[PDB]
């Protein structure tokens, strides 16, 4: 029937308002946000090629660095950064095709379906080594905004990255199913992190990258063995805010 | 959403999910 | 005593959808308190419902979120727009935004349809639904013949339009490659029933805007992702 | 019979920080008692609300524990500290160490004052933090536009100031790469508001030891491992 | 603490007929109503049970589902088919190629006779079952030595004769490679009693339609899969 | 048919099995 | 501290554990 | 004879086992 | 001496152990 869209406002109708019919729903909840963001979904790509018992340096080759910056939103070494950052934008890896790979490192998924402004999660990773020779890794996770500390061995032929506290994994051997999966907790002193942009800068003299926030992000995670890991993010206990438009697609 | 298990998780419940709290 | 395991043939295999956890590595930590927060929501259903824009095309082939119609009524239809969560008019719609990202839908389908036009414009559109089987209505007798409503111009701008769920089945495909009785439902046309009127000093061409969104029983079922595509 | 088991994909990983325990090869050892223990402590907050000296700067460049003041009022503050545990003039803090081995605090800091000028000196001395946003107070009448104490010298000795805690995030980083809104949070600048004042056969230069501590609502959260270094 | 366990030998094994479920990686999933639909069955043995017809020899050795019979009583039976589901004269019944898929059964039989000669035609056949040990019946006085009804043509049009389960064994193989004590069961024989009789202007030959299904008390059992061949 | 264990599935039935459920 | 598990121990507590005494 | 487990068969008892059934 | 699991034996204690039996 008639109504007016100037209120901001319109019902939801179904057949019955306008004619001689009957509401037909059937219960269903996977549209939950909780469920639908509750799988794994494959969000980086990472490659090594020092041993385990070396010193950790940071590194790219063809646009992939032995480090990444655990965030859904693209991330790349950014203006010659010495680990990767958020980016504002995505880039084709090619100076030519114009076609993917990008050489930025995202949650293709998430970039191109979310409609919100801010979410709140816990991070499910998992690490996937991209061939069958035998892993001998060591994997070491920075909480949010905490120190890289990309120091030198304190002792002889051992990984560097194991040598913290902080939370680290180290998978080898024939017994072993090459890859690696855990979960972190939401770590950023922001309440909630930003989806898509960010109107402001990130510090006092407002020299940082416009768009960017800070410590919009679950952590690091730096990496030594030999081998290219492609990396998966499930979002755990997911909550939204604010609906906000979703990427823009060619019309048909 | 999107878990199906039955027995109780083998983490507590404070490992297993960071703590949520109210700061009011 | 140590317990005898049978370990299955799928050993090592990881599973992006199994329903269960994973080792927490940094637990007994308190997520940053955000109590103070807003707008928050939990069913992506709710953005489905929100009326969005369809993309109608220009005299140049532009899109515009609006179709123009003036005093005189065409022997054909003013917009047509195929009942597919598929269509292009409808592309860029919060509804099919959402619905790219699951694989059945069911349930009511709004198109509400806003006259711009000045206030001293008058006129009558006849809005119809035509179930396939039968082909696209060619004429204003066979779109009348299908499910429709007559929308009178006046104080209230806008007309909530239903596409009713008629289905042979009980979900129907958001996409497809090639059209399916399960996948393509008919079509939503718009005619002139009267013409529009006006008196003089206004504008002979009035624009009016067109929304959809997904209606009170409208669902949508089982994630997936759809056809990757390079943005520009 | 025989359990049927489905092996996870990380089969054989360590994790550093599992929240589970290992094998007992050597169980049933009784741990040699120490029953007559004394110090013990089990929170290493404890640790950081001890106030420890503050790193100042010798004329020469040197580090010392304190500043100096004297018969009159500059026009710039005597000493200026940047709220960060970070802050390279509370780098040797005993709050300082222990914050290196977290990545977030919250809640109050205590930056304790001794006077230790002869009983006959007298003066007073305003304690400001400013919040940042507008950039470091460059005068007096800026750094009173801000939290601020008057501490006047006499019978007690010492001043024991709290820069509250006022931040745009429920925590704040420990730690910084490039500062942040996030990591950095304004900072405390201690001005002479009437000159040191004495009588005569007193030294003209005053020392005022400088401590830091966290305060009774202050807390630290998810133990890291600092930037190694070598020490020297 | 971690959980100790002992691998079994066969790690890694898939069992297609393990009586457990794995992983299901799309849960939570509504499977499309069908509470409308009909005609459901939930036991095989409801297939067996349905008379289908017997594939008997022309004179041209073509396969059709009835035999002959005519004014005269032959000394050798008109039809002949042992009992064994994997008798070729059944190969094409339900009831067979259900069996083809379980490995023994027990239970009645049921052939059934359905008389589609004219109604001015009378006659009385003697339905035979020769359990084995002494040969297949040679004479009508061997035939009448064991399990037998006369049917007698009239009003009804149809007999349905019940093939006793007279075994050594419990159960019996429904195929084998030889014949065996276990897997074949005699000889079901019509005789022509009394010659089909009939009035001028009424065709010689009367055709009798011959199906057989499992009986009341039938029972197949062990699911397996059947020798491959190319349809043709 | 062809399932014998004693001990509850560990995935929820919800999970492990999909939904039936009736229209009318 | 850091201990989540909610089954208990698989190992008894003397064992898994060095045995707590006062020698008064 | 031979079976020494206290926790009961995984598998239920038709399916573990022959199901024995006496004819009269 | 030597055991220290809580959970009980997976084997019956007939089988785990030899059966210990007096003559008198």
């Amino acid at each position: 029937g008639v109504d007016n869209a100037e209120k901001g406002k319109v019902s939801d109708d179904n057949a019955s308002t306008d004619f001689v019919a009957e509401p037909v729903k059937l219960p269903e909840n996977q549209t939950r946000v909780s469920f639908f963001y509750d799988r794994s979904t494959l969000s980086s790509v990472l490659q090594s090629t020092s041993d385990v018992s070396s010193k950790f340096t940071p590194s790219t080759a063809k646009n992939l660095q032995n480090s990444i910056l655990l965030t859904p939103l693209p991330s790349d070494i950014v203006n010659n950064s010495v680990l990767p950052e958020q980016e504002r934008w995505i880039s084709f890896a090619s100076p030519t095709t114009q076609k993917p790979p990008y050489k930025t490192k995202q949650d293709w998924n998430f970039i191109m379906f979310s409609p919100f402004t801010y979410y709140k999660c816990d991070l499910e990773v998992t690490l996937s080594k991209n061939d069958r020779e035998t892993i001998s890794s060591v994997v070491r996770y920075v909480p949010c905004g905490a120190p890289s500390d990309l120091s030198d061995q304190t002792m002889p032929q051992t990984p560097s990255l194991a040598d913290t506290r902080d939370p680290h994994m180290w998978v080898v051997g024939q017994g072993t199913t090459n890859q690696i999966s855990f979960v972190i907790p939401y770590t950023s002193p922001l309440s909630v992190l930003p989806s898509v942009w960010f109107n402001g800068f990130s510090n006092f003299d407002n020299s940082s990258r416009f768009g960017v926030a800070p410590n919009a992000d679950f952590g690091r995670l730096l990496l030594q063995g030999q081998g290219t890991f492609s990396v998966h993010y499930r979002y755990k206990k997911m909550r939204v805010f604010c609906p906000r438009p979703t990427v823009f697609i060619p019309w048909p | 959403g999107n878990e199906g298990v039955i027995i109780n998780n083998y983490y507590s419940n404070q490992y297993q999910n960071s703590i949520d709290l109210s700061a009011n | 005593s140590p317990f005898p395991v049978t370990v299955r043939e799928h050993a090592g295999t990881f599973f992006s959808t199994t329903p269960d956890t994973t080792v927490p590595v940094y637990g007994n930590t308190i997520s940053t308190p955000f109590d103070y927060m807003c707008g928050e929501f939990t069913d992506l259903l709710s953005l489905c419902k929100i009326p969005t824009f369809l993309g109608n095309l220009d005299s140049n082939k532009k899109r515009i979120p609006y179709f123009s119609a003036t005093n005189s009524t065409p022997a054909t239809p003013l917009v047509t727009y195929q009942v597919t969560l598929s269509c292009s008019c409808m592309a860029n719609s919060m509804l099919a935004a959402v619905a790219r990202n699951f694989n059945q839908y069911r349930g009511s389908l709004n198109y509400l349809f806003v006259f711009t036009g000045s206030a001293m414009t008058k006129g009558k559109f006849l809005i119809s639904y035509t179930p396939p089987g039968a082909g696209e209505p060619k004429t204003l007798d066979q779109a009348m013949q299908a499910t429709y409503a007559i929308w009178d111009l006046g104080l209230n701008s806008s007309y909530n339009f239903t596409v009713p769920f008629i289905s042979p089945t009980h979900y129907r495909q958001t996409s497809y490659n090639t059209p399916t009785i399960t996948s393509v439902d008919g079509w939503l046309t718009v005619w002139q029933l009267t013409p529009l009127t006006y008196p003089l000093g206004v504008p002979n061409d009035s624009h009016i805007l067109t929304l959809v969104s997904g209606g009170d029983d409208f669902t949508l079922r089982m994630p997936v992702t759809f056809t990757k595509y390079v943005p520009q």
